[PDB]
């Protein structure tokens, strides 16, 4: 099997690079996160701008939605995260207490809590109803580069710079596992649907699918580029299981996730591919670029 | 940052 | 204090009669069976249909999860129970043994007993790894509506038509108790949360709350209709303390656990709601209901 | 059989 995703439409909008693109849970919307200290949210199956929402002060470098697809958080460079109203664009909440740039954040599947990471090398959960701190990690040792809760919201994984990625109880707070010194920063991680692999980035030009219950290496996939920047991969699931990720060299990157072996490359961003995404329920891919493109592509297959 | 490079 | 349930998600899928929504104990999922012969699986928090279940050759009255959340067994109108792989959706074992339809089925907390009522009139305890009968109850004068273990799986509670509850020792299969004023047909009944209660419906519009030690009724509720359909009731712990139960006038229910008063019904089912399921850690009510509406809803609470 | 009355 190969898929065949074909471009459908090219967004633009944002006045410098775009950070991270998340579908609603919904498969509805799209919401873009930029440098332009922006949120643009747009139609996922036409593409068709929707409406900006604002009120940072700097620049923004993740986005993530609540699961009933109402909400919407932020992490920013002005060291706050902010929750959104989608359909108000209002500012419900602004989530303060990180001593420097907010890098990565995630709800959980309950929307009850959020997850942060931050330069200032913490992971933070936060209530969403009050937007009160409920918890500081100690996580890292160096900036974090993600962040995101399992499948039941029981466990978070982090990972950094410092060359760790982590497994936290999300309830108590203690840390369950590391999967290591050096360790060629990592750049990525984000759990399997189904719980059980972690998919994590180093800044090696290196993709691995973990198990995270031994933690043990299954899968390695390379052939893309990535030494610099902390680039969004991603499981598609909808068609064939491939696994999806940007790439320095300015394309997407489509992996057969059981035989590890290229299946398409998409060509056309003209700049470091950031980010992409992969619709919930359709095979459907978002991908976006850097300061020389400032784009968002949708991607369509049949498979 | 995300958007910066190393 | 009273809450405030407002509909998220209708799940339509299922091409008859919905008969019993479970959460999973881990949260995640909802599962849900019907008259047509089928369980289907849904993301709890964003209603997103996750796969179909099928193999029973005639409909299913009930479904129920072990505490890992990774089986389902499910009792059928073709006289069998069958354990069922999550994941895969493969049935694991097919428990022969019953002499008319199976009705009600549940695991105990250690997940390695299933108990089961059927129309046959008895009670029967399987063993989960080799799927076969340990003990047949002859439990009751009547089918068989509701089976439940309490919290350490010491006990079962069962209940009939015949007007009767009992309560059942585990590993003896001998009877402990049976709650007797009058004698209406029992149409369901469960432990509560921390065992010392139990619940009990009757096909005369009322739910009972006895305290199990000293065999006496504590608590009636009324105001709904349930004169022909064994509903399921829930104690919900999450927020407020409350009942919930189904009703023939096509609401959901809800009550002051203590003051007994009705604080909210939820509109919007076209048919009988016949069950009815409180989510372990959010406030969230699965309901559903009978042939001409065939849907299920997922309502959130602030409280 | 659950989705039937009386």
């Amino acid at each position: 099997v190969k898929p065949n995703y074909a471009l459908k439409f090219t967004l633009a909008g944002h006045t410098k690079a775009v950070s991270s693109v998340k579908f609603s849970p919904n498969g509805e919307w799209l919401a873009s996160s930029s440098a332009d200290k922006l949120i643009k949210i747009w139609g996922a199956y036409d593409g068709k701008f929707e409406k900006t929402i604002s009120g940072h002060k700097l620049g923004i470098s993740d986005v993530a939605w609540s699961s009933d697809s109402n909400l919407l958080v932020s992490a920013s460079d002005d060291k706050t995260l902010k929750i959104w109203d989608v359909s108000s664009g209002k500012c419900l909440k602004t989530l303060k207490g990180h001593s420097n740039y907010v890098f990565c954040c995630n709800f959980n599947p309950q929307s009850n809590l959020i997850v942060s990471g931050s330069f200032d090398e913490s992971v933070r959960i936060w209530d969403v109803k009050t937007g009160k701190c409920l918890k500081t990690l100690p996580a890292h040792s160096d900036p974090v580069s993600a962040v995101h809760f399992n499948r039941d919201g029981s466990l978070i994984v982090s990972s950094s710079y410092d060359g760790l990625c982590r497994i936290w109880d999300t309830a108590s707070g203690q840390c369950l596992k590391t999967l290591i010194d050096d360790n060629p920063p990592v750049s990525f991680v984000k759990f399997s649907p189904n719980g059980k692999y972690i998919l994590a980035a180093t800044l090696d030009n290196t993709l691995k699918l973990w198990d995270y219950s031994k933690g043990k290496c299954l899968k390695t996939y390379t052939g893309h580029k990535n030494e610099k920047y902390c680039i969004f991969a991603n499981f598609s699931v909808t068609g064939g299981k491939w696994i999806v990720s940007g790439s320095e060299d300015n394309l997407v990157y489509i992996w057969n996730l059981q035989t590890k072996e290229i299946v398409q490359k998409l060509q056309g961003h003209t700049d470091v591919v950031i980010s992409t995404a992969c619709h919930p329920t359709e095979n459907i891919i978002a991908s976006a670029a850097l300061e020389n493109d400032k784009t968002i592509k949708l991607w369509k297959s049949d498979c | 940052c995300r958007t910066l490079p190393f």
